[PDB]
């Protein structure tokens, strides 16, 4: 049998209990991964939330309406995404930031990155929240310059609403699996409650859908 | 540029010399040797205490204790004879991608997606596990780290450079540069004299630890190199790529020896290790399996299939008794 | 590391008394704790055991049903309550710590002891020799014997060699017959097999003068036995 | 600019490596595999008496 | 009336075989070859209850076969009746609990993110079993074998074993059996049916209000489950209540029509334990692929 190994087994059992408690405490937080382009309002979005060492990943932790949100900003990595992107396979949501203030064909590379990240083999079943943030001076930009430079095929009026809708649908058409994912869109500004409430509503919707898929009914 | 043409001419001369020095391949020599058939291993133990994907594993020097790293922010030390948990260390950053166990058993190192390599001391006088060092100075993610003598540690990062640190002071003693893409893995020589490293640009470089200059480079692959390991003799090594192919490179011949591939397999390797006698070559794949190749004939000899996800880490004890595998299903498995 | 205890003194037969052991400088909530008493002019004997997490408690057959052990983690204090004291229970007590995992070393730190004066099947181990006259610079050997074999199926024997130099608390020298404890000179060595055990010292100084005790940890209760004495 | 000289120097220092024939490497690997064949507990399974796992 | 005998025998046989194989597959899959989560725990418990009940069937099958004789012993009488009653109650309460679980997990997504741990699942799952045992205690106490003074033995209720006088015997028998009957149509039928109906109605209302429909699968599955449960357990409860209305006459022995209706509806009700695994576990795609991969 066992002579002194019983104390070792007791130690192992207490360790197992501690791991189970820590895991069930840490599996109650909603994971959001933040992505964007260069100076595309990511700092503004991060600051707008309720809320050296470790230059790579910046983790923000906040809490809204009894829901604990944890957001990962990984823009400060500067390496091949295909080697470390699968670490985030289990994230609840992906926040994407885009600056509407379009100047050197930034929209085209933003669309390329969105196409690369939306159709990835890992981020299936993961909804995508999308922010078009630099909307304060977009009307000035369109009144001082036409949108046909970015999109030569554009054949519409030069008003704010139509141009914004055209850009939104242009971004949303990059999706390939219209039945699996669900892209949410928002026009954000210096307002805060709108941003946090929009994130909360999208997270609640995807949580309900995940619960339905888990309980077999989906 | 004239220097570009000179470099091209020098590369052509190197390739010509490599071809001229060649002879009949390893197949001609090893055609007549006896093969080994149906190397069947069955799971003995099953270490189930993790709650997420498992990214690294390393056998102790006594061939009984091992360490595993998970994504829930846990470094666990297992006793491999009774499946007991000696220690459970919580980490500051949950995004880890590597771990190592000191050759004496006093220290464990872990690194990952936070650009920092932490070093923990196990045998203290307060009974707990304390963090001893936090090596910082890299710009890309840590991919693999190994111990040398409990005072020097060599690490590889995802910024094309790999460093050699002196733990006591906490500063980079030496830096090795020369890759174009990310560096994915490295393995020290048995005598801890030289070391090779594989890069994400389909090249493998042999460095001299002292005097800090690249000694040799080999290029035979077509995609990323995701694992690498020294032959026990110390005069060869094996590289595992991301396009369903393993290769055996020689240091003295400075070129390829043999390739291990099959038409059925099309996934990407994730780990590579050898056997104590250097006859079996294990290989963890991405199609849920784990192949066991006869390294002297390239003919497959066994399959280890017990995992519900891709196998990410793989290791073999020092005395050659057991084999440990770990996958994204959060279970280690001991085979024998 | 400190394990200072208190609560002793002068009592009367049939009374009661509480002993407290305050620990500072280590992770107290991860160590099992033992009590060990010693009567005047005699050897050591085990008293009580409480494990980590309070999930296992052991007593001695001579005090079972009269003593009660308990621990308090947030305040870091070990309590032992004593009821119906008799004249035999006069002794001086030690608070001891031990942690069990693979490759650990139990009994690695003893307290300072408190005095207690009251007015008026188990494995047995024998050290036949009671005293040995020695001079510094030579080599000496000490032998211990047990009734039954201590070798287990795992492959490791359970023998512990302790030293008690005069005026101080005991100190762990060797655990499991062949492993040298931390902070111990390389002169000491241990060997043996089956039921015969030998502790050897290559050189002697003025610091190696005291009593030497052997203990077994194969099964409870824990039995020390008398100890060999060295002097110059 | 300045990377070309470094690359050329590295290639030149790699050029003067002395190499042996491939058959020598094959023979050395075969000899090493033959020498340590008996002490491999995975090529030839050992009896369950000395096996630490079950 | 001769047709009903074949109907009941065939129903018993098919229920036995299909239920035992289905519940064995479900317990094997959800117990060992799948990690443990709350839904798996609930399905495991339901499978265990239904497996025990459907395994304890051949004794009923042979007790109807002989004619009313009970060839087995007194110990088997007591043990079998206790097992059957406790397993039926456990199965019904577990179905109600699963329906409530789904309703909460869909209506309140915030709450189930914070307080839906496996610890809570194991802490709350002991309610149905304790309730079943507490309600089946009378079967453990007063059920025994008795000779019929003719050459046959009956495993039945002996409520008054002290006396042999017909008047007080009949009085206490009808009183105790009527109070039993009233517990069965208030505890075994009304509450679980109402809870299942309310929960699934709320789920459907929420789905059609917020608009999460990528297909009709949720509505189809909910309709299938609710309809199967109702059609399985309605007629037996109705006829049992009818029998309890006229039980005093029934002991005198003139309502043989009720005598055969009770057993045929009992078989039709017992078919639900056969139906349960297919509706609950194998309706999920993931379990289907898991079973296919396992074998
Ligand atoms: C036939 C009747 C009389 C008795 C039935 C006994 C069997 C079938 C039942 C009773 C207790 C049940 C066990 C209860 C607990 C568990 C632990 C769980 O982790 C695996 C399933 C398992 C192991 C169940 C398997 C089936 C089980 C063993
Ligand atoms: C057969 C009747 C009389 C009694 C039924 C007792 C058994 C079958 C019931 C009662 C308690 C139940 C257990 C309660 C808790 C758990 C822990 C969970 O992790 C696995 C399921 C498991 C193990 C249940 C299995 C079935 C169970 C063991």
């Amino acid at each position: 049998l066992s002579a002194e190994d019983k104390a070792a087994v007791e130690r192992s059992k207490m360790i197992d209990r501690n791991l189970r408690e820590d895991g069930e405490k840490a599996a109650r937080e909603v994971k959001l991964l933040l992505l964007g382009a260069g100076e595309s309002g990511k700092s503004t979005i991060v600051k707008q939330m309720k809320i050296v060492k470790t230059t790579g990943i910046v983790e923000t932790h906040f809490t809204f309406k009894d829901l604990h949100f944890k957001m990962f900003d990984v823009g400060g990595q500067r390496s091949e995404r295909k080697k470390w992107i699968h670490c985030f396979e289990g994230v609840t949501a992906i926040i994407f930031c885009v600056a509407l203030s379009d100047e050197m064909n930034r929209m085209h590379e933003s669309m390329k990155l969105f196409d690369s990240i939306c159709n990835n083999k890992w981020f299936t079943d993961t909804s995508i929240i999308l922010f078009l943030n630099k909307k304060d001076l977009f009307e000035e930009k369109i009144k001082k310059s036409p949108l046909t430079i970015c999109y030569p095929e554009y054949a519409g009026s030069n008003t704010y609403e139509e141009a914004a809708a055209y850009i939104q649908c242009q971004f949303e058409d990059l999706n390939k699996r219209k039945d699996t994912k669900e892209i949410y869109t928002h026009f954000t500004c210096a307002t805060d409650t709108k941003n946090v409430q929009f994130v909360f509503d999208a997270v609640t919707d995807v949580i309900i859908k995940n619960n339905l898929k888990d309980c077999g009914l989906f | 540029d004239q220097l570009r043409q000179e470099a091209e001419q020098l590369k052509n001369q190197i390739r010509d010399a490599r071809k001229a020095c060649a002879d009949a391949t390893l197949s001609q020599i090893t055609n007549n040797i006896d093969p080994v058939g149906r190397i069947q291993m069955r799971t003995r133990r099953t270490l189930r205490g993790h709650l997420a994907k498992i990214y690294a594993m390393h056998w102790g020097t006594d061939s009984r204790l091992l360490v595993s790293a998970s994504q829930d922010g846990k470094l666990i030390i297992w006793d491999s004879y009774t499946t007991n948990k000696v220690h459970a260390i919580p980490l500051r950053s949950s995004w880890v991608m590597t771990c190592a166990y000191a050759p004496s058993g006093n220290y464990v190192a872990c690194g990952g997606l936070d650009n920092i390599c932490s070093i923990y001391n196990l045998k203290t006088r307060e009974g707990n596990v304390r963090v001893s060092r936090e090596l910082a100075g890299h710009t890309g993610y840590l991919s693999c780290c190994r111990f040398l003598d409990d005072n020097q540690i060599v690490t590889s990062s995802g910024d094309t450079t790999c460093a050699l640190w002196d733990i006591e002071t906490g500063q980079q003693t030496t830096t090795f540069t020369g890759h174009t893409g990310d560096v994915m893995s490295l393995s020290l020589a048995p005598d801890t004299r030289l070391f090779v490293s594989g890069a994400c640009d389909a090249s493998a470089k042999l460095w001299d630890v002292r005097e800090g200059m690249c000694r040799q480079t080999f290029t035979g692959h077509e995609s990323d190199i995701n694992a690498i390991c020294f032959f026990p003799n110390g005069n060869a090594f094996a590289t595992g790529s991301d396009d369903a192919t393993c290769r055996l490179f020689d240091l003295r011949a400075d070129q390829e020896l043999m390739t291990y591939s099959h038409d059925n397999i099309i996934c990407g390797i994730t780990s590579v290790s050898f056997s104590k006698s250097g006859r079996l070559l294990l290989a963890g794949y991405d199609d849920f399996n784990c192949n066991v190749w006869d390294a002297l004939k390239a003919d497959r000899a066994g399959v280890l299939a017990g995992h519900d996800n891709r196998v990410s880490c793989l290791g073999v004890t020092d005395d050659g008794m057991a084999v440990a595998t770990g996958s994204w299903d959060s279970f280690l498995k001991i085979w024998n | 590391v400190q394990l200072v205890e208190s609560g002793g003194g002068l009592v009367q037969p049939g009374g009661s008394r509480k002993l407290s052991c305050s620990a500072s400088g280590f992770a107290f909530s991860s160590f099992g704790m033992h009590w060990v008493r010693q009567a005047p002019e005699k050897g050591l004997e085990w008293v009580a055991y409480i494990s980590s997490g309070s999930g296992t408690i052991y007593y001695a057959d001579t005090v079972k049903g009269r003593f009660t052990i308990s621990r308090d983690d947030p305040k870091n204090t070990l309590f032992l309550q004593m009821t119906s004291l008799r004249s035999e229970d006069t002794a001086m007590y030690y608070c001891v710590r031990s942690i069990y995992y693979y490759g650990s070393s139990p009994f690695d730190f003893w307290g300072q002891g408190t005095t207690l004066t009251v007015s008026s099947s188990d494995i047995v181990m024998t050290q036949a020799t009671s005293s040995v006259p020695v001079t510094p610079g030579e080599s000496v050997s000490i032998s211990c014997r047990s009734s039954k074999s201590l070798l287990h199926s795992n492959g490791n024997t359970y023998l512990y060699w302790f030293l008690q130099r005069p005026g101080q608390s005991p100190q762990l020298l060797i655990y499991r017959m062949s492993n040298l404890a931390s902070g111990v000179p390389d002169r000491f060595s241990g060997s043996g097999s089956g039921t015969a055990f030998t502790l050897t010292i290559s050189r002697l100084e003025a610091e190696d003068v005291g009593v030497y005790y052997c203990m077994q940890h194969l099964e409870y209760p824990l039995t020390f036995g008398a100890g060999t004495k060295l002097e110059l | 600019i300045a990377q070309a000289r470094k690359l050329v120097e590295q290639l030149k220092m790699e050029a003067n490596i002395d190499r042996i024939k491939v058959s020598k490497a094959a023979a050395d690997l075969m000899a090493y595999c033959e020498a340590h064949a008996k002490e491999d507990p995975l090529l030839t399974p050992v009896p369950a008496s000395e096996n630490p796992f079950r | 009336y001769l047709f009903l005998d074949i109907i009941t025998y065939l129903v018993f046989a098919v229920t036995f075989v299909l239920g035992v194989l289905g519940n064995g597959l479900v317990i094997w899959v959800a117990g060992f070859r799948m990690t443990h989560t709350v839904t798996t725990i609930s399905y495991l418990n339901l499978a265990v209850a239904d497996f025990c009940f459907t395994s304890t069937l051949p004794f009923f099958m042979v007790r109807k076969a002989m004619g009313g004789h009970w060839p087995f012993g007194w110990f088997l009488c007591k043990f079998v009746f206790t097992i059957v009653d406790i397993n039926l109650f456990g199965s019904v309460f577990l179905i109600a609990l699963i329906a409530l679980d789904r309703c909460v997990c869909v209506l309140h997504p915030v709450w189930t993110q914070n307080h839906r741990t496996v610890s809570l699942a194991k802490k709350v799952i002991i309610g149905p079993w304790v309730m079943a045992l507490l309600l089946t205690l009378p079967v453990i106490i007063r059920v025994t074998t008795v000779p019929g003074k003719t050459g046959t033995v009956a495993c039945t209720f002996n409520f008054s074993p002290w006396t042999n006088d017909p008047k007080e015997r009949i009085n206490v028998a009808v009183a105790m059996l009527t109070v039993r009957g009233i517990i069965r149509f208030i505890i075994g039928f009304s509450a679980p049916m109402s809870i299942v109906a309310v929960s699934y109605g709320l789920i459907a209302t929420k789905i059609h209000k917020q608009g999460l429909i990528k297909s009709s699968r949720p509505l189809r599955v909910l309709s299938f489950v609710a309809a199967a449960f109702f059609l399985c357990w309605s007629p037996y409860q109705v006829v049992a209540l009818i029998a309890t209305v006229r039980i005093r006459e029934l002991l005198q022995g003139m309502y043989k029509e009720i005598g055969i209706a009770v057993d045929v509806t009992s078989a039709l009700a017992f078919f639900n334990s056969c139906l349960n695994p297919m509706l609950y576990v194998f309706m999920g795609q993931d379990f289907r692929e898991r079973l296919i991969h396992a074998l």
